[PDB]
RNA sequence: UAUAGUUGAAGGAUUUGGAAAAUUCCGCUAAAGAGGGUGAAAGCCCCGUAGACGAAAUGCUGACAACACCUAGGAGGAUCCUGAGUACGGCGGAACACGAGAAAUUCCGUCGGAAUCCGCGGGGACCAUCCCGCAAGGCUAAAUACUCCCUAGUGACCGAUAGUGAACCAGUACCGUGAGGGAAAGGUGAAAAGCACCCCGGAAGGGGAGUGAAAUAGAUCCUGAAACCGUGUGCCUACAACAAGUCAAAGCUCGUUAAUGAGUGAUGGCGUGCCUUUUGUAGAAUGAACCGGCGAGUUACGAUUGCAUGCGAGGUUAAGUCGAAGAGACGGAGCCGCAGCGAAAGCGAGUCUGAAUAGGGCGAAUGAGUAUGUAGUCGUAGACCCGAAACCAUGUGAUCUAC
RNA sequence: GUAGCGGAGAAAUUCCAAACGAACUUGGAGAUAGCUGGUUCUCUCCGAAAUAGCUUUAGGGCUAGCCUCGGAAUUGAGAAU
RNA sequence: GGUGUAGUGGUAGGAGAGCGUUCUAAGGGCGUUGAAGGUCGAUCGUGAGGACGGCUGGAGCGCUUAGAAGUGAGAAUGCCG
RNA sequence: GUGAAAUUUUAGUACCUGUGAAGAUGCAGGUUACCCGCGACAGGACGGAAAGACCCCAUGGAGCUUUACUGUAGUUUGAUA
């Protein structure tokens, strides 16, 4: 490419829309914003959410629930993701990491049984769901919650 | 290359010419340039640092 | 600035899996000796919000 | 080291011009081809530039010397010390993102008012247990904010209605008792060579003659648009009711970017300006004397959608460090996505309601994202421009008028 | 000598530097105005509304109805006899 | 490219594609044998608009491709002359 | 001899009966009328000057009243230093 012949690639860059320039542009002459009224001010419009003065949807609904100070969220990793591994490793909480699979273990892992796995793992995890650890031992591995 | 100053210093001031370190390439200086003359040193430092 | 979200929705609404809404429901706290027991027993199941609703308000809520 | 300075490479002829730096030939120089000047556009004409050199005097910043200060272990646990109208409490106010609230913590006014290492304070009312500290005495560099001013520079910033109010003797002239308000106004030529002498005229001004490349460049001086005011001419016009043109057309006068030519035009048909606001306008509804200049959807940061590119069950870095105010590498704290349901405890391809494995709600069942560019809309900011009557807080007035 | 949240009044809302139902000047300040005026080049394709409901609402607004642009989808779902 | 058939009034408003101004970069050019600007002409294109020639004028300015905008004026009882 | 002003879309600016945002110099059909001025009069140009002071609106202001709401200076009464 020569600094005399730039050329962008086709759909990327558009022009622009300059409203109040003449009449046959389509725009000229209020520039889009119809007759009179509120709307047609500059700074004029009304806030989000705002109806008139009819009661608005928020207010006419209750409030619901409260938040739990103490509230544990963990980092869910199925079945498929096991499978990116060798038959025996002894998959971990540092080995997830470093494979990028898991950042970010929020409350520590939990291991979710969908759907299938055909390895030697030896996983060692915060959490497992029933079958999790069910399908983990037919395949002929070992859990440890630690 | 690198402390190679007395070619720096020779290559200055010709108008058609223009002198660049290995270690401070960008877009701009090969796209302007119609050839480049470079060393063999400083090919493969630049080799070393694209990787 | 950053935009600041509309902190009485957030205190009456939840972001279902589809993107939806779900919401509760009015004429649940007050005079149900007005009203029926098939009213109230059907008063007591979420709902969720409209299209007319939504297009309004999901500017306010994009965040939480 | 700041405040003066020194030295610093390399060109002549030819053509056109008033004058070359331009053109054409043939050379040279560069650790210097950044910039400014010269009768037009210069690496090689002048000032400079890259590089090398320099300070009597005064002021700053380092380093190393002196001089000044400050700084020791192990054991014992008989007794003494460790900040009092203080911490704290009632009442009234305020500060904490926290509007008295279930209100911890920190202040102010007023009244009441501890303990002493077997002690005292805090972990968001309060108590018990455990854990972390030791108030009511003093000081302290740096990393962060700002520019009246001095030096050296920079700009996809302005170019005389712009840019400072002010390119010029501007906070001036001018206006007001005063506080205070506040302008207009740049350009002969390369060089003044800025018109000796003569003629008309009181002078002003003009005509010759001269300067000069050019004076219709003559000081009201570069260029010299329009409104507006004149002089000369080809064609028309004194029986005619005209939004002023448009279509048809004899006569006269010319002869062009050369082609189905140009100007004027007796006479005939048709025909109620422009803009705004309106159900509706020629409107006796609204605006404009005319001409020229200026004069209105922008940017920052967020949110969403479409298009485009790179990676792809993944994508991507922020502050910061080195670097030319740059590109061009480090940096994985963090952010989004990859799993949902429920007020929550929690369970998980399912979950909540429910006595229910029933039914139903919301989810799964291959079901694509993320960073950046660009355009359309929205939010917070004056947010497309102009326009009040008013409200508040400093100050200046009884040289007029009232007592 | 008395000064603007003020003064003075043989009382009229009268005077306080040609303007007083609350002086003048500077600042908050680009105050606010659901109202009025204005908003600058061209051609091609399509093309409305003046209605319902709710509104301290009636010359303003919101949701629906009616226009335009891009996508998806089985059809034979639209219309006229 | 041919040929058929069908279409092409338009306010508010949506969608597409272009004309012209100033500045930046890269490339290729012009200029005292006369640039920009000004004035006249009977010229070209579907439109905004583009050329060529005369006269005036005295030192700077086009074209191509991409970029960035204080980018277009007839109206505000607009402001200055 | 000297020498302004308010006004002004451009004007080669007749009458009658009609028409029309419902009272026309300018539109229709007729009728009348050679070109250019001077001194006089006020019927028309909904004549000029003043974005109606009358009336209603803005969820506009400002001054005033009170047994309208919510506060407060001042006066008073108790406890405590």
């Amino acid at each position: 490419m020569k600094l005399h012949e730039l050329k962008p690639a086709e759909g990327s860059r558009q022009v622009r829309n300059r409203v109040g320039r003449g009449t046959s542009s389509g725009n000229g002459k209020t520039a889009g914003r119809g007759q009179k009224g509120q709307k047609a001010r500059s700074g004029g419009g009304v806030r989000l959410g705002f109806e008139g003065g009819q009661t608005p949807l928020f207010r006419r609904l209750p409030k619901r629930g409260f938040t739990n100070i103490n509230r544990k969220d963990y980092a869910v990793v199925n079945l498929d993701t096991l499978n990116r591994f060798e038959d025996g490793t002894e998959v971990t909480p540092v080995v997830l990491k470093e494979a990028g699979i898991v950042k970010n273990e929020k409350a520590g892992i939990k291991v979710l049984a969908d759907g299938e796995l055909t390895k030697k793992l030896t996983v060692k995890a915060a959490k497992f769901s029933k079958s999790a650890q069910e399908a983990i031992e037919a395949a002929g591995g070992s859990i440890e919650v630690i | 290359e690198n402390g190679n100053d007395f070619a720096a210093l020779s290559a200055r001031n010709l108008p058609n010419v223009s002198v660049v370190t290995s270690d401070n390439v960008s877009v701009l200086d090969v796209v302007s340039a119609n050839k480049v003359l470079a060393t063999q040193t400083a090919l493969t430092q630049i080799e070393e640092v694209l990787a | 600035p950053k935009q600041k979200t509309h902190r009485g929705l957030a205190k009456r609404v939840k972001r279902t899996g589809g993107g939806g809404l779900k919401r509760g429901r009015a004429f649940t706290s007050h005079r149900f000796h007005g009203k029926t027991k098939k009213q109230r027993r059907q008063l007591r199941k979420a709902s969720m919000v409209a299209k007319g609703d939504y297009k309004r308000i999901r500017q306010q809520l994009a965040r939480m």
